[PDB]
């Protein structure tokens, strides 16, 4: 049946399903940061936008799989 | 009763006889050079509605580009203004302009698929012109044991243009949805405004567009 | 169909409304903001303006100072005016002076004519008694002891 | 059967929850710092964009699939 | 085999959980703010206003499944 | 086939699960509001309100799913 | 087969989770403004007691499709 | 054919998960009043136990559903 | 076939997450409270009953529905 | 059809969930505890461990069920 | 019939994701602790490592039971 | 087939987002200690990656399991 | 196809551009003519200020010069007259005294006329047998 | 260390009847309620004796007992706090009544005639605990007082609490009324739930190895019994204010 | 069932009005007369403490009386003892001029020893004159009457 | 059945624990609040007999304060007695004083009225020879007088 379609997107949504949240925490946490140091800026924004990319790495991932599930 | 269809089309394929996509984008950029003429033609140096939008839109563009990234922002300012009056543009075009291609027999992913290979080109242009090695540098190094997460970064910035494409195809062909189903249920549009609401999203939308173009330059900048 | 037709007027309607909501307030903020700029002119204008007044000014103030420079030579002359003036006073209090010796001389003419008279009195005293000695030793002196008894 | 329109709203379902959660967060940070300073908000508002646009990465990722799952 | 119900109500109950979740978390923050202090009470409650709209445009696209169900 | 109260079953629990959350980290966050200053009352429960009344439109949808059962 | 069973015992358990979790955080909320403040009392207990019957909505709505499921 | 002890050991499972978050959180928050002060530590563990009582209610309602599964 | 075992397993776990969070967070507020309140010992050990005992009960009728389930 | 091995499955990964969330925040706890001050030293890292042990003790019990589904 | 893949699949993410969330919360509490108070990083980092060790236990459990499934 | 596809989006899905939203908060937690002591970023930084360090290994150890389904 | 308003906007983008340009050179215009317009006033008052005392100042040193100068003349004059005076004094002295002299000289024999009255009264009488009053005065004439 | 015999096997019931129905319904639940009562008439009585003003004797610790729940109760409330003082007592100590007896030794097996014949060896112990009628009478009772006392308060008020809770803007009013209503059930329910699912886990240990994992289940379990006889206690009082404010 | 539920309930309502009578009215009585006592004792000591201050208060009152008292008394005593003194005064007073008085009229004996001059006075100055400083002759007649007109 | 044995062990071992658990500590417990009572009870006493005793002691002050008092007014009484008798025995004897004092000045006047008539007799012996002799002498033998005073010298 839609038994590869059914494992697409049930991957698709469990690997996007607070990557995203724990993203957002890390920006919130980055904003309160930054509020309490504007002077030490840039480079705290800096690991900040690392720590994004090491986030999205696991969305990116999910994405892949979902793709190859496609092929 | 609902009709909506997808629109899997190909930029690289020739121009369609329908090319509804096609046909807003020409639209969207008919109105914008007809703006243009009516903001020039009774043009003034603080004109009301005629430079009172373009000065309150270019100079506060510029102003948030210059407090976001120095060294770049007039670099790349005509690259968000490009990436400004549009896909919102289009969007309020796509808002329900009382037709909706009724009675026929911006939104191409492709055009955002084009947009994203712009803004990569943008992140590969300006990317490393003043650095060189520094899309590179700190990946594989002597550090390789931290430098192995800048190569899944790389593909994540790589990803992050088609990301972008995405949310441009996302809530346009979304909004469209939506419109048709409260077309499908519910007639007579909707107490509550929810074509005006995907249109203040799909502004917010373009400007996170331009957001995102500047966030990738300033991720390319250190 | 008729209630789409409904649904599609209505969808102008409600930008309608939403545009009568804050299409007003878009274009009060569009006013506050050309106004600024147009207070960001006027401030360059009323400077340039202000530069001009300033240059204007600086020639007023230099002939201010060139009127007070003219007065003060007028001054300077009056007070030269005066000091001639105090000082023919003073060649009045000199012939003041020149009189006041003009007296002193004429009195010491006066009191040199007193004192002459004096010495001429003298050596008529003098003589006079010489003469007498002479006169009486030839008259001779025989009836003094008369003369010597009026009262007692 | 409709393991198909099973699978295309399982994957709608799904991921919502981390990017609402995401959204919530990096909002109630935001707030937090527009408390902290309204001059430095223009910097915490565009980094609030920025995660904003994550989580929208992250539905669109989701939606992405659930389109395709459409076809 | 009513599968479409059940794929509706589980997409509708899954994207629900997202939105009902971060819409509340971004109006406690909201909450904070203001306790924080009523003078940003415009702009907060604009931020305030940007989180419900990304909230409800994340419900709304998981509405738009539970509909598109029902086609 | 019972699917469709086994689907009226999970919305409704779904919806209440995600909606529930957020109404009592709403509800905590104006505890914390108020007991700075609850002289704010006039927004500051307003607010409140309609951050409920977003999760009850949240909750109102899954009941009108759960009540859509029924057809 | 026991879909009815299985459908009011997934609805009693999802309903519980989210609506017993948000009451818990409402009222550690309400215990930090309490202990912050007692002087409010039956003030906070005001707000206290209404986010209490919020979440009580939800979980009683559960509760009630668990026992129109019975039926 | 087993479904109903599936039913009744998710219930009890989902039940289970679902309050104990919120008893826990309402633990820590008194927890936090308590070292705030230990005056009105009568009053506020009054209130605290209300906040446990929702949430064995709660729970009592989903062991329920599993004891009506039991017959 | 092990439909009743899956199950016993399955509730085994969904209690235990849920009434190990609720310990986990009884915990930290119970650590965060020594720092809060000093640690005369007088209380100390009621509150922590109090916290443990609240994940506790909700980890036992878990654990004896598992054996129930075994049975 | 491999129904004892899904059972297998289900205990083991989603008891230590909460166990390994809770006893984190509870180190993270107590860490922002040692971290406010280390006056207690062992004797508030043997409360912390006293926690650990209450914590992984539905970890040990999931374990168990283990061997019961491997014999 | 395939299952064993899929229940090892599962139950190695399911324990997973605890484990990492509490690691991540562990490190946040260390980092904070350390960040406001140095000269304790010696002790902390034992704490941290004894966390560490503690969710490396579950995740080790789950990555052994996968390699169970395995044979 | 199906169970493979199955396996792979259990493998993908789960314990994934969980991951880097324990990484997430790490980060967070990581940029508030620098913004309140800045002096201290390099130990900061060295605990940061090793608590990256941590959840890719979570994050990697997870989809190891979904490259053996590949085969 | 979406680069086809790109540059065709651009030019209306460039357009808009110096206008924003100007209005935000006119900032700086504004204060660099305000600025110069202070220090512009601010120099010609000093300069008026500098320019009256240092006229002033001139006026009363010339004024003083020129009242010395004065003073030391008539001074001079005062004393050279003194000097006149003195001389006159001196000349009025020898003239008196050759005045009294000759006045002496002339009026000896007057004095001897009142010599004979002094003499004939001299004692109030005169004896008819004396070598003379007048004889003894031609004896004691003396001067 | 081992016990490695003993273990015969496991089985439990919802509620266990007794004998006696003729003259009317006699059930092993309401024998256990019985007991219970007259344990607790003897301790009553046995605690009244002279009293004295004397300290200690056993006397003055229910004395403490009691004080220290009059102070709760004075914490709570005082619009009727003595007044439903010894309403608050009937619950009190009559739930740990039932707690008490709930780890006696043979209390699962009082009632074996025996696992050989079994055909009427029925447990005929059904502690009070046991027996949610027991659970939702006490309720019920509770409920009714609570909603007579808020109607001597307010009866108009009472009825202004939900039926005119906001005729303007929105009401809690009927939603939260329900939420009360399903309160007295809540409660019943909290302790029908309670001691039963203890004595399941009772059994639970001893259906596997009883090597004192029944110890250390069985001591939560009074503790746990103790806590929901305070919680029972504490939620009348809670209902008794929420009425009052 | 419902039946026996009624049956609980009224066994428990029962045991509830039983016992809540019998011990918890005794206990309430009990603690309610210990609270009144420690009030009571409170009250008693404030009052006591009262009382002891009033009775200090009263020594000191009931002492400043008696002197009151006793200083009147003593006043009164002075007083009538000076108006006795004074009396005694004014009356030596009088006695002082009563005695004056009669030293007045023993001064008349001056004049009546005076009445001896013929007696006696007469014939002393006479022989006197005769014997002393003039001899033996005495031709003196009238000088005796002389002597008479003197006398007078 | 065997289930019973093992709950009763159970029962026991649970018994075993809890009598050496924290039986002392609820022994201490219930000693401490019957202490306090205890405490309480023997203040309340102590405090009632104080109350008596003061007001015992009180009116025993106002008793000694009354005596004291009378005793003072006694002595008032009879030491006014006392000085009304010394101010009359003073008054008397000032008055014999100046009774003496007018007895002794009289005399002393009466002697020297004796002294003063003695003088003016005195006095009046040399008027009467001034005014006699007169005869004696000027009348006749006032030269006979002179020839014999000159024979005098």
């Amino acid at each position: 049946e839609g038994l590869n379609l059914v494992a697409t997107a049930l991957a698709v949504g469990l690997g996007a399903i607070g990557p995203g949240v724990g993203i957002g925490i890390i920006v919130s946490g980055a904003v309160q940061a930054i509020g309490r140091n504007p002077e030490i800026e840039n480079r705290v924004v800096t690991y900040m936008f690392i720590g994004i990319a090491f986030t999205e790495a696991l969305a990116i991932f999910g994405l892949v799989i979902a793709f190859l599930i496609g092929f | 009763h609902v009709e909506v269809a997808a629109e899997v089309i190909f930029d690289g394929i020739p121009g369609f006889p329908i090319t509804n996509s096609f046909v807003v984008a020409i639209i969207i950029d008919i109105f914008v050079i007809a703006l243009a003429v009516a903001a020039t033609r009774n043009l003034q140096m603080v004109p009301r509605g005629l430079q009172n939008v373009m000065e309150f839109i270019l100079e506060s563009l510029y102003n948030l580009f210059r407090n976001i990234n120095a060294k770049y922002v007039a670099t790349a300012f005509p690259l968000v203004a490009t990436i400004f009056l549009f896909v919102l543009f289009g969007n309020w075009f796509g808002l329900l302009p009382g037709v909706g291609s009724i009675g026929v027999c911006a939104a191409d992913l492709n055009f955002t698929f084009a947009i994203a290979v712009i803004s990569f080109v943008f992140i590969e242009y300006w990317g490393f012109r003043a650095l060189g090695p520094g899309y590179l540098k700190k990946f594989f190094n002597t550090n390789g044991i931290m430098s192995f997460v800048g190569i899944i970064e790389f593909i994540s910035e790589l990803v992050k243009p088609f990301a972008l494409a995405f949310r441009l195809f996302g809530n346009i062909f979304a909004g469209e949805v939506l419109l048709v189903v409260m077309a499908f249920l519910v007639p007579l549009l909707l107490p509550l405004p929810f074509y005006g609401f995907e249109v203040f999203v799909g502004f917010i939308q373009a400007l996170i567009f331009a957001l995102l173009t500047y966030a990738f330059l300033n991720i390319a900048v250190t | 169909t008729l209630f789409i037709a409904q649904l599609i007027n209505f969808l102008l309607l409600i930008f309608i409304l939403r545009a009568l909501l804050y299409r007003p307030v878009m274009n009060l903020l569009n006013e506050r903001t050309r106004r600024i700029e147009e207070s960001v002119r006027d401030a360059e204008k009323v400077r340039e303006q202000l530069a001009n007044a300033r240059r204007d000014y600086e020639a007023e103030i230099a002939r201010a100072r060139q009127e007070a420079a003219k007065i003060v030579a007028q001054a300077q002359e009056r007070a030269k005016q005066q000091e001639a003036e105090i000082i023919a006073q003073a060649r009045r209090e000199a012939e003041r002076l020149k009189e006041e010796a003009r007296a002193q001389a004429e009195q010491e003419r006066i009191r040199m004519l007193s004192e002459a008279k004096s010495q001429i009195a003298d050596l008529v005293t003098l003589t006079a008694s010489r003469v007498l000695g002479a006169e009486l030793q030839a008259r001779g002196h025989d009836a003094l002891i008369a003369e010597s008894l009026a009262a007692l």
